[PDB]
């Protein structure tokens, strides 16, 4: 349980800033 | 596309293709000053290709086509240019006065004969035309 | 230089060409072969059946049978079934056989030996022909023996009666006389097989008369052919033990060769060349004629000669224009061909020192007084002799 914890901690603000740029493409790109 | 004539085809393009880079390796005529004519060759054979990628509006969205932009009428008695499972969608679009069988009620949904405006003409509707007694 | 360049460059292009054009040969082109030859494979195969059980074809009997061996480990009496003809199969080749039921379905295949692969290199010799001058009278006398009469059957059939079978080279090395073997051989492209005296004898006992009846009897299945047997000295000069030297072991293999060549088994045009270091070795009965024929004896270099064996030398090194062959003629004479290559290696090995990588006349000269002293001191000075 901590390992899996630890990880997350480090990858959480790169993860959840991303997603919304990400989102974006994904609405456009699926058109085509 | 049936298979068997595209095998004919296939081996008489492609023989040539492969010969035709045999001779591009192939120079001697770098150095040369011809003009008195027998030759008159580059003595080299190359080909290639180039294509465009594009196609307008493909699919909407990943799923299949649907509804799109550009609107048509589209002639019944036509399935040619048919309609599809994918269209009851489209059936409306802001129909014109100039279809004198339009809608009054709804949709069919999936297909069947649907409501024909109050006709005050049959110009726009062509006469009876079954293959019904001519089959046998 | 220049003048070569132009046909050098076309000749690897002409060659590219021929590799290219292959490909598109065996992918697509086709006219007889078609789809149709790819299905005659799958049902010839799949009746055939995989897997094949190697056989070997030692003989064919016409009535619809053949005796094989096969070479799992015990033998079978096949019927020749199957894909193939009695005259289609050929004998002291591999064959397939059928693994259900063994019927001798094919030859597809041939057999080597596992002798024949070790004992057998190349032909070719690396000094050129007429570049192994240098008792260049000696060096035509071999074309003659072994090579023309294989070569040309014109003069030998006027001649009449028996054609040579041999030649003897003989005579202190560094003469050429594997070079000479060698040229021959190439020139016929007759199956050069070569073995050294010392594989004659060793521990084993009796190996001597069993290798070369064996190689001769392989060089007149795959004759026309040259036995080269380099080196025989060692028969006498070399024992692992009592019985591997002695009387018994040098007789045996020197009365192999006596039926081996002439005798009752004879040879074909097949011609066995001997290079000897020493003919004190070797017999009267070796060096008898009509078994040998004309032997080669080379000489000690002469002093013009001497000159001639040098430039041989030379030539797989750097080329001289700048060594004085006099100074080598005046220093050293009637001393072998081996000396003139002792001269050579001593330059090279002074110039290694220094991290020279070129011989030059002064590299000959400086390494020239130590040699002449050091082939005196080869042979022993004891304490002071």
């Amino acid at each position: 349980m901590v390992v899996v914890y630890l990880a997350s901690l480090i990858r959480s603000v790169v993860a959840l800033h991303n997603l919304i740029n990400n989102k974006i493409a994904n609405r456009d790109a699926e058109k085509k | 596309e049936v298979p068997k004539e595209k095998e004919k085809e296939k081996v008489s393009t492609a023989v040539l293709s492969i010969t035709a880079k045999a001779k591009k390796k192939e120079k001697e005529k770098e150095k040369k000053e011809e003009e008195k004519m027998e030759v008159d060759e580059a003595e080299k054979k190359e080909e290639k290709e180039k294509k465009k990628e594009p196609e307008p509006n493909f699919q909407l969205l990943d799923n299949p086509a649907r509804v799109m932009p550009a609107q048509l009428k589209v002639l019944s008695m036509t399935e040619t240019c048919r309609y599809q499972p994918f269209k009851p969608l489209s059936i409306g679009g802001i129909i014109i006065l100039k279809d004198t069988s339009e809608d009054i009620e709804e949709l069919v949904e999936p297909v069947a004969a649907h409501g024909p405006k109050i006709e005050e003409e049959e110009q726009e509707p062509e006469p009876p035309e079954p293959f019904e007694y001519i089959d046998d | 230089t220049q003048c070569r360049l132009k046909l050098l460059k076309l000749e690897r292009i002409k060659d590219y060409l021929l590799m290219e054009e292959e490909f598109i040969r065996n992918q697509e082109q086709m006219k007889p072969l078609e789809e149709k030859q790819e299905e005659e494979r799958s049902k010839v195969d799949d009746l055939r059946g995989t897997p094949m059980s190697v056989g070997t074809l030692e003989e064919i009997i016409d009535d619809n049978h053949a005796i094989v061996s096969t070479s799992v480990g015990s033998e079978h009496y096949v019927s020749i079934l199957s894909f193939v003809d009695k005259d289609l199969l050929e004998p002291g080749c591999s064959v397939l056989l059928n693994h259900k039921v063994h019927a001798v379905i094919g030859v597809l295949m041939d057999d080597t030996d596992p002798l024949v692969t070790v004992m057998k290199v190349e032909k070719a010799p690396q000094e050129t022909y007429a570049d192994i001058g240098g008792l260049d009278n000696q060096i035509q006398e071999i074309k003659e023996s072994v090579e023309l009469p294989l070569t040309h059957p014109e003069y030998y059939e006027e001649m009449g009666i028996k054609p040579p079978k041999g030649v003897i080279l003989y005579g202190p090395p560094g003469t050429g006389k594997t070079l000479l073997a060698k040229a021959v051989a190439n020139q016929t492209s007759a199956t050069f097989l070569r073995v050294v005296g010392s594989e004659l004898i060793q521990k084993y006992l009796g190996d001597g008369p069993k290798l070369v009846r064996e190689l001769f009897r392989v060089a007149e299945e795959h004759a026309p052919s040259i036995v080269f047997i380099d080196e025989i000295d060692a028969i006498g000069t070399k024992r692992y033990d009592s019985n591997s030297g002695g009387e018994r072991e040098i007789q045996r293999t020197m009365l192999e060769l006596l039926n081996q060549l002439d005798g009752f088994d004879s040879r074909g045009d097949v011609k066995v060349i001997m290079a000897t270091n020493r003919i004190e070795t070797l017999d009267p009965a070796l060096i008898r004629p009509g078994r040998i024929d004309r032997k080669i004896e080379f000489p000690l270099p002469d002093e013009k000669t001497k000159k001639r064996i040098f430039q041989i030398h030379t030539s797989r090194m750097t080329l001289a224009d700048d060594v004085t062959l006099d100074d080598l003629i005046m220093a050293k004479d009637d001393l072998s061909g081996a000396d003139i290559k002792a001269i050579c290696t001593e330059a090279g090995l002074m110039a290694l020192r220094e991290r020279r990588m070129k011989v030059t006349n002064e590299d000959f000269k400086k390494s020239k007084e130590n040699v002449l002293y050091k082939k005196q001191e080869g042979t022993p000075e004891g304490l002071y002799l």
